[PDB]
């Protein structure tokens, strides 16, 4: 009775329609991030609807030296993603700033929790993770339609994102190592992102890949770019 | 202002259903005037009957009023109604049509009908009027925001029973005296009360006097009700 | 480009025992050029008179106005408007529209229905009101109207005698003004019927 | 909550309008007597206990100098509707006619603002009813009833509240259209004596009249046209003075 | 606050209960001929002692060469011919030139479909046979629309009560290959057609014959009563 | 600016010069004072630059949008009309515009209007517009017959805007011609009056005035 | 009317792909030599003009679009659709990207007026950066692009036999006759050129609505083709 | 000033209007018809600030209509005038008034009898047995004022007019190229070609 709206907590001091929003995550397509110090890299299984279908675009450039990866409602990346495009505009033209990752990921929180809080609204229903080099380097974030933000080495969200996020957990002093070396750390990803298949081979339209570091801008790979790492 | 599964609008269904407990009220259209005639209802010995207005009330010069159903919701709409006709005769120089102002105040209903979350009003009129277009008039409306013309109708309390006498006892080439006789007489068989008195009636007439060739508004003095009710056989 | 030397015209009032007179001028111009000889300007709403000289745009619009006003005001109230309150209720239309007032000279006549009191008043365009009891002047001849009214003015005047007086001051008070005259009409009031008159006059 | 909280059920009943005239109903008992040269309201002043300051609480208020009201139900309803009556007598009436409202139609006024609280959204209807006496100079006395619907009505004399069935009867028995304002009160006295329980005396019951004008409470001389209000409420000692010539 | 709003099915109920509305709504038809269209309505039964001089006929002018009429909820009605009327003075102020019945058609439409997705308002309780002809055209035009929004042309057409049936009856008298060529035995199709519902009566069956140049004519009891003769002898000829 | 439109037996000639100034200073020779609508409809451009071009490129896109909305090209009535009805919006706000709108349709045949930023809409026969305007006038007016042959009509608009650009300090460059038929319009080329002058001057025998 | 199921989905939008699901059905074919869009008229009565029946619209010269579902509901869409396209025009002197058409008009679905759009739509056209293209738009706000798709009450069926049928080489010509003959396979009645309705998209001619006659033609050589084996 | 004329004679009100449309140095129409018919028999002549003229008098025409549309019945003169007073007192005090003068020529079928009004861009309104706006006043009032009796027929107003325009072609600086004459009587309003040459 009490999974009505966001506005009303339960007896045991939940919020349901939030936690039924991180399910949406749960259905969405695997992702994975990782980062050393030079670079961050994220790789972003698509998933297709059917086999006539695009694998859908799961990788959003935010700026020249920031962007993210999605898993859940695509509609929500978009609205997110944008205000992020709009806030590390901002931080340009106001200030020839670039906006700060962590920066990035305070605002997205507080976006995502307004969300939580008033009547007619719902929250965001879509898991992101944020990758930029900025003024201290190489940064990944992991994003929560809670409003909740880390900062990671490494991680995995979406279906089966448990496999990919263990990988890590153990690789985390080998990947962590591969300072100016690019190759390898896609590689890594890679090698992260399978421990969490099960439906096949992942193929040259079922993978994602995007880089930002040292001297790199942050660059989308899709297709043939991508055939390399299979 | 939902629809029931069967295409049916609650609110206003229920606001008619109000509107069926209330004094009766008679329009009946003749050849030269229009009666008015309304029941109060729940009456004391004490309630001033002299300085009192419940039922019938002035439009405009041409055209009046009889109400069934909540007195405070009628005065509101009688006010905007007051106003419409104003607004026209400032636009135009010229008395508003009894029709377009009716066709207003239907319109106003009907909005509660169909936005805004308010409850209906819990109103019917009966509007009798004049005008150099259709001359004597007759109208009706209810909730429903519908509205239509008659030559007799009755609203409120009893009007299966009044409608059938009226349907019994109207002639087209009428004249005003008998109008106003088939409505006491109306009003005399459907009351829920021991016999008709005058500080239980309101009455009301429009007649276009034969010494002039203007139209005459009168509403009927208690004093002068009692007088109208001896003439007739109902002392 | 005074909005009140436009059109041209000019209203009078006087009181008399148990009387009061209002007149008007008929000329409607547009500066120079005459345009109409049968702009009336004097109004009434049940027994109470309105003359409204200015700008004549404003005077058919406030006349309007007034109209409705006073229609309002005797359904609500189930009794028609005396002079004392038609003041009042002139007076605070007026100063609604103080910082984009109509361009007008109202003037109020009328019988008191209940006191048989005879009640004159007059208006700046902002609706401040002058409540003399002997006469109020309004127009484009308003100096000469003044001039010929606290000459030929007299307490207690019969409605035959006060006649003659409200007409002689509008009549001599127009001739001396290019843009009122080519015509005249006055209102005598009593509690019990009212006469207007037609004046024949100079049509230059 | 923009949408109305007063709705019409099935049998066409108003249901927050009904459960106002019950609170109407438990309020203490309040009347109106309506003489020939005067009008008196009056009303029993229910001390929750003897501590409280009886005086400091106006049960009968003047609404203008020649209008009083009186209620009965919620007493924070009545005094918001009294503040909001005062205000529309100045910007409905007099800061457009340079007088005050005649008694039908402030009470008109008042009616409209309990009528909106019945259909306007997020509201409950006024849980009170308000007899309010005045005069003015066409229609003279009078005496009219408003109800939580927004509904009123003229009465010769009448009363609300827990025993005002027994007082309307009372009141029958007693009013004929000849009656001086003296007897008025006196009558009004015997009324509330009923409904009383337990003490009786000037400091117990708030009474008012709308009678002559009091030019000794105008607070200036000068303008003989103003004569002053109508509208006096009788002191603890004027009624006791009444009450040992019962 | 959302009142139109999608059920499990795939269904919006309260656009739904508003075609219940028109279903007990008095019937219409409009059938069109090789160079008319005619539009017939029925007259209701709830009290008869109406004055008829005054009271709204169902046939509405929009302008003058496009009429429109209505099965469902009357008030719902007039809210919708206002706004038809207002639009069609509207298109000829800024694009000098009269709507065409498609493009009012496609208006009224639109709005009955805005009032299925917006916050606090019901759906209209109405459809409508909406007839004429283009400026300066003589092919006649006949379109329905309903509280969903949808519409579209007919070569004939009913709605409200009982339109099921007569929906049968033309369907199988109505030839494309042969549109009643004359306004007579348009008429006379348009008559038989409501008779099968309609249980006897002249004051029962209102016509309205339109042709090109806006012109447009209703008929009256007695030259309807014409017709009500000739096809209830032509049946009992049998 | 010298910009004309009129019609005849075979159509409607449009023609204008391609001179922009700033107060004294002449900014360019080469500008498109024609805006080729669709097939079927022209705009001409005379006054602010910006405001014309701005404007008359904005009509296009509404004229699109009628044709996707009705499923049928534009009157040209109702194609000026919205230019029209915009500028009427602006009045006061200091918009610098004198515009026609030239094309066919079946229902209304050739047909022109002339729209300008006071509000003006008129529909006629023979417009000139621009600083130039009665210079071109003088020659189209007295030349003008409505049973001109197509050859002979192409050569007084284009005849007419020399004529400006010659006296018109403000008016100069090229000529634009376009012939408006039932088929819709017909480009007739760019005329430098750098050339156009000497050669008309030599093959027509006019322009005494002028030396040598 | 945006509340979430325990298992993470809008009600609201699931019931309206349900809405969808009753529509008549809409089929996408994607070539290289073009996009072909076909659709099921499905008139409720043989008394209606089959002709006045919509559900293949221009959007503009490069773009055009199928639906299914609540069709009333998609007139806002389609007019949002005209004016992003035409207003890109007028801001950059050129063609709008077919992607960012769609796009455009997914952004207008997600803007939750008291409910979702009960219509879904094939989005198809050509530009010179990505070719000829097919894109079904739900009422979700989410877009898809497709080589070829069926929507409507006919999907699931058709969505198969596309399966089955699409190569990356087929022509135009046989595209045509690829939607025909689906269409017959899912349609109710018997598919002729009244109540089936064929378009394309060519680089080089726009987007044109095949006319009733050109379409018969087509049904011809379909049912001529099949009886060879 | 563009020439605005009208004159009700017994049984019509006839009114001229100049065909010329000016701007600057240059005469771009002469044959500009200066009126909307408002009703079947009623017809609205006006002149004054280029843009405002027509969009005030199309605005006003299209209101008529659709009051028309919804009673099915041609509003009064009376009650026609009325309305465009109100409108253009309106304007007058708005942030951009309409500077358009309007004479309104109808037949009142319910009275039957011809009406003549005169308004202003003030929303001054007067009824007259004839009028004018602008300069024209200023030489056809006096004329009229002689030459003017209650009961003529519609022939003798219209050679009434001839004289009006025929002082005006003479005394006038500004050549406004001929009048359009319309007649509003109890048929409705048609307008008479044959004025070039009489
Ligand atoms: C396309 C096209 C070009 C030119 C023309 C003819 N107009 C003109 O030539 C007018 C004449 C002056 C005028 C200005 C404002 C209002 C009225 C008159 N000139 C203009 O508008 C010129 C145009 C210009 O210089 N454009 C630059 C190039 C496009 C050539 C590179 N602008 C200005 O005068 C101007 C000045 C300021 C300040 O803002 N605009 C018509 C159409
Ligand atoms: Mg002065
Ligand atoms: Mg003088
Ligand atoms: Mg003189």
């Amino acid at each position: 009775n009490y999974d009505g709206d966001t506005v009303t907590f339960s007896p045991t001091g939940r919020l349901f329609q939030v936690e039924y929003a991180l399910e949406a995550i749960k259905q969405g397509s695997v992702t994975v991030g990782l980062r050393s110090n030079t670079h961050a890299v994220l790789v972003a299984l698509k998933r297709n609807a059917d086999e006539l279908s695009s694998y859908q675009k799961k990788i959003i450039k935010c700026d020249e030296h920031m962007g993210l990866s999605l898993a859940g409602l695509a509609p929500d990346a978009r609205v997110l993603s944008n205000y992020l495009r709009q806030q590390c505009n901002y931080s340009s033209l106001v200030f020839n700033r670039k906006l700060a990752v962590e920066r990035a990921g305070h605002l997205l929180c507080d976006k995502a929790q307004k969300n939580t809080q008033s009547a007619g609204g719902r929250p965001y229903g879509v898991g992101l993770l944020i990758i930029g080099y900025d003024k201290s380097g190489a940064h990944l974030l992991e994003f929560q339609p809670s409003g909740n933000v880390t900062e990671l080495y490494g991680t995995a969200i979406g279906a089966r994102s448990q496999g990919a996020k263990t990988y890590l957990e153990r690789t985390l002093d080998t990947f962590i190592k591969i300072d100016g070396n690019p190759d390898e750390l896609i590689k890594a990803g890679v090698e992260a992102i399978s421990q969490s298949l099960r439906d096949e081979s992942l193929t040259v339209d079922n993978l994602s890949i995007a880089i930002v570091g040292k001297d790199t801008p942050f660059t989308i790979y899709d297709g043939e770019a991508v055939a390399k790492y299979i | 202002t939902i629809f029931s599964p069967e295409g049916r609008l609650y609110q206003v269904e229920y606001a008619l259903e109000s509107i069926s407990h209330a004094g009766t009220a008679i329009g009946i259209m003749a050849s030269d005037g229009i009666v008015l005639a309304a029941e109060r209802k729940v009456t004391s010995t004490l309630l001033e009957q002299d300085t009192s207005t419940e039922k019938l009330y002035k439009l405009n010069d041409k055209i009046a009023v009889a109400v069934a159903g909540l007195t405070a919701d009628a005065e509101i709409l009688i006010n905007t109604a007051r106003i419409h006709a104003q607004n026209y005769l400032k636009t135009y120089n010229e008395d508003i049509p009894v029709e377009i102002l009716v066709r207003r105040l239907s319109d106003i209903k009907q909005g509660y009908t169909q936005h805004g979350g308010l409850r209906p009003f819990g109103v019917s009129f009966i509007y009798a009027g004049y005008d150099d277009r259709y001359g004597y008039q007759l109208y009706t409306s209810n909730p429903s925001g519908n509205y239509t013309g008659w030559k007799a109708i009755s609203v409120g309390a009893n009007t299966s029973a009044a409608q059938t006498l009226l349907q019994m006892d109207y002639k087209d080439d009428m004249k005003v005296d008998d109008a106003i006789e088939l409505a006491l007489k109306t009003l005399s068989k459907t009351t829920d009360s021991s016999a008709l008195t005058y500080d239980r009636l309101e009455f009301a007439t429009i007649r276009k006097g034969a010494n002039d060739g203007e139209v005459y508004q009168k509403i009927f003095k208690p004093q002068e009700i009692k007088d109208i009710l001896v003439k007739t056989g109902i002392t | 480009s005074d909005p009140s030397s436009i059109n041209g015209g000019i209203v009078v009032a006087m009181t008399g025992k148990d009387c009061v007179a209002i007149a008007c001028d008929l000329r409607l111009g547009s500066q120079s050029l005459g345009v109409s000889n049968k702009f009336e300007k004097i109004f009434h709403y049940g027994h109470v008179f309105l003359g409204i000289t200015g700008l004549a745009t404003d005077v058919t619009t406030l006349n309007e106005m007034f109209r409705y006003k006073t229609n309002l005001y005797k359904l609500k109230e189930e009794r028609a408007i005396e002079p004392e309150t038609f003041t009042q209720l002139v007076s605070s239309s007026l100063y609604e529209r103080r910082f984009g007032p109509y361009f007008v000279g109202p003037v109020v006549a009328g019988i008191n229905s209940k006191s048989g009191k005879p009640f004159i008043a007059g208006f700046d365009l902002i609706g401040c009101i002058d409540e003399a009891k002997d006469f109020i002047v309004s127009g484009t001849a308003s100096d000469q109207l003044f001039g010929m009214c606290e000459s030929l003015y007299e307490p207690n005047l019969e409605p035959e005698d006060l006649f003659e007086t409200i007409s002689q001051a509008l009549l001599n008070a127009a001739d001396r003004d290019a843009l009122s005259g080519w015509g005249a009409v006055v209102y005598i009031i009593k509690k019990d019927e009212v006469v207007k008159r037609y004046l024949k006059m100079r049509q230059d | 909550y923009s949408f109305s909280l007063t709705t019409f059920s099935p049998s066409g009943k108003l249901g927050q309008i009904d459960y106002a005239l019950t609170a109407v109903k438990q309020g203490v008992t309040s009347l109106g007597i309506k003489a020939t040269n005067g009008v008196v309201i009056a009303t029993e002043k229910k001390s929750s206990s003897p501590l409280a300051m009886s005086e400091t609480l106006s049960k009968v208020s003047l609404l203008t100098p020649d209008i009083g009201a009186v209620y009965s139900g919620m007493g924070p309803d009545y005094r918001v509707l009294v503040d909001k009556s005062r205000k529309v007598a100045h910007t409905s009436y007099k800061r457009i006619y340079g007088e005050y409202p005649p008694t039908k139609l402030l009470v008109s006024e008042v009616a409209k603002i309990m009528q909106e609280a019945t259909q306007s959204g997020g509201v409950r209807p006024f849980g009170v009813s308000l007899l309010i006496a005045g005069h003015d100079e066409f229609n003279g006395f009078s005496l009219y009833q408003v109800d939580p619907s927004g509904s009123y009505f003229p009465w010769k004399a009448t009363a609300i509240g827990k025993g005002s069935v027994a007082a309307k009867t009372f009141l029958e028995k007693r009013w004929n259209d000849e009656l001086e304002l003296e007897d008025a009160i006196h009558i009004a006295l015997l009324t509330l004596k009923e409904s009383v329980e337990g003490e009786f005396n000037g400091d117990t019951i708030e009474l008012a009249i709308i009678g002559d004008e009091n030019p000794d409470l105008l607070g200036y001389t000068g303008i003989p046209t103003d004569k002053g209000p109508r509208f006096r409420k009788l002191t603890s000692q004027e009624i006791n003075d009444r009450l040992e010539a019962l | 606050r959302a009142l139109s709003i999608f059920s499990p099915d795939g269904h919006i109920f309260q656009v739904e209960y508003a075609l219940e509305a028109v279903k007990r709504g008095t019937c219409a038809v409009g059938v069109k001929g090789k160079n008319c269209v005619v539009l017939g309505c029925e007259r209701r039964s709830t009290l008869k002692l109406q004055d008829t001089r005054i009271t709204p006929s169902k046939v509405s002018k929009i302008d003058s060469h496009v009429v429109l009429s209505f099965s469902g909820l009357n008030a719902d009605s007039r809210i919708l011919i206002e706004k038809a009327r207002v639009e069609a003075q509207s298109h000829r102020l800024t694009l000098e030139d009269p709507v065409t019945v498609e493009y009012l058609t496609r208006y009224v439409a639109g709005v009955q479909q805005r009032y299925t997705q917006s916050g606090g308002v019901r759906p209209f309780g109405v459809s409508t046979l909406i007839a004429g002809f283009d400026p300066r055209d003589d092919e006649p035009k006949l379109y329905q629309t309903e509280p969903s929004g949808i519409y579209s042309s007919w070569s004939a057409q009913t709605i409200g009560r009982n339109s099921k049936t007569v929906r049968e009856f033309l369907e199988k008298n109505y030839d494309r290959k042969e549109p009643p060529a004359t306004v007579e035995e348009c008429v006379k199709l348009t008559v038989r057609s409501l008779l099968e519902v309609v249980q006897t009566g002249a004051k029962n069956i209102e016509i309205t014959v339109v042709k090109p140049d806006s012109d447009i004519v209703a008929l009256s009891s007695e030259e309807i009563n014409q017709y009500v003769t000739q096809i209830e002898q032509e049946k009992q000829e049998q | 600016t010298t910009t004309l439109a009129f019609r005849f037996q075979g159509g409607i000639i449009v023609a204008v010069d391609s001179r922009a100034t700033a107060g004294n200073w002449v900014a360019s020779q080469t500008v498109k004072k024609v805006i080729e609508i669709n097939p079927f409809l022209l705009g001409t451009m005379a006054g602010g630059a910006a405001d014309c071009q701005f404007w008359e490129t904005w009509l296009g896109s509404q004229c699109r949008l009628h044709e996707l909305r009705e499923k049928e090209r534009i009157s040209v009535a109702a194609a000026s009309k919205i230019l029209s009805n915009l500028v009427y919006q602006y009045k006061g706000a200091g918009l610098s515009m004198g515009t026609m709108i030239c094309g066919y349709t079946r229902k209304e045949g050739p047909t022109i209007y002339y729209v300008d930023s006071d509000g003006t809409r008129l529909k006629g026969d023979i417009f000139c517009v621009g600083s130039g305007q009665t210079f071109a006038y003088g020659v189209l007016d007295s030349n003008y017959k409505w049973d001109l042959s197509v050859e002979d009509a192409l050569y007084l608009g284009k005849r007419s805007i020399l004529a400006a650009a010659h006296r018109d300090a403000y008016s100069g460059g090229s000529v634009n011609l376009y012939h408006v038929t039932e088929d819709g319009w017909i480009y007739h080329g760019n005329h430098d009056v750098g050339e156009l002058f000497w050669k008309v001057k030599e093959e027509e025998g006019s322009f005494n005035n002028v030396i040598g | 009317v945006s509340t979430f199921s325990p298992e993470g989905r809008l009600f609201q939008v699931e019931y309206s792909l349900e809405a969808i699901k009753l529509g008549s059905t809409a089929i996408g074919i994607a070539t290289k030599e073009g996009v072909v869009l076909g659709v099921e008229k499905r008139a409720t009565s043989p008394l209606l003009e089959s002709d006045s029946i919509e559900k293949i619209v221009e959007i503009d010269r490069h773009i055009g679009c199928a639906m299914s579902g609540l069709t009333a509901d998609a007139r806002s869409m389609i007019e949002h659709a005209r004016t992003a396209a035409v207003t890109h025009n007028l801001y950059y002197d050129e063609d709008i990207n077919v992607e960012s058409l769609t796009q455009s008009v997914c952004d207008l679905a997600l803007r939750f007026m008291s409910r979702p759009f009960g219509v879904a739509l094939l989005i198809a056209g050509h530009d010179a950066d990505d070719g000829y293209q097919l894109f079904h738009a739900e009422p979700s706000g989410t877009f898809y692009r497709y080589n070829a798709k069926a929507i409507g009450s006919g999907s699931e069926g058709a969505q198969a036999e596309l399966l089955n049928e699409w190569h990356s080489s087929l022509t135009l010509k046989e595209a045509e006759l690829l939607v025909l003959k689906i269409l017959k396979q899912v349609m109710e009645e018997k598919l002729d050129e009244n109540n089936a309705q064929l378009s394309c998209i060519t680089k080089q001619d726009g987007f044109k609505i095949y006319d009733n006659e050109k379409t018969a033609e087509l049904i011809k050589e379909l049912k001529e083709k099949e009886a060879a084996e | 000033m563009d020439i605005i004329l009208g004159i009700r004679v017994q049984d019509s009100v006839i009114l001229a209007s100049s065909k010329a449309v000016t701007r600057g140095i240059s005469v771009l129409k002469d044959s500009d018809d200066k009126t909307r018919q408002l009703s079947p028999h009623t017809l609205m002549s006006f002149a004054g600030e280029a843009g405002d003229t027509v969009q005030f008098a199309e605005y006003i025409q299209a209101n008529i209509q659709l009051y028309s549309i919804r009673e099915d019945y041609e509003l009064s003169p009376q009650a026609v005038s009325s309305f465009v007073r109100q409108e253009l007192a309106k304007s007058i005090r708005s942030r951009r008034p309409y500077q358009v003068n309007v004479l309104i020529g109808g037949y009142d079928k319910k009275k039957n009898k011809p009406e003549l009004y005169q308004i202003d861009y003030l929303g001054t309104k007067v009824e007259l047995p004839y009028g004018a706006h602008g300069y024209s006043g200023f030489y056809t009032f006096s004329l009229l004022d002689h030459h003017y009796r209650p009961d003529m027929t519609t022939e003798e107003g219209l050679d009434l007019l001839k004289l009006c325009v025929q002082e005006l072609e003479k005394r006038m600086p500004m050549d406004f190229k001929g009048v359009i004459v319309k007649i509003v009587d109890k048929d409705g309003i048609r307008q008479v070609d044959d004025f070039q040459a009489q």
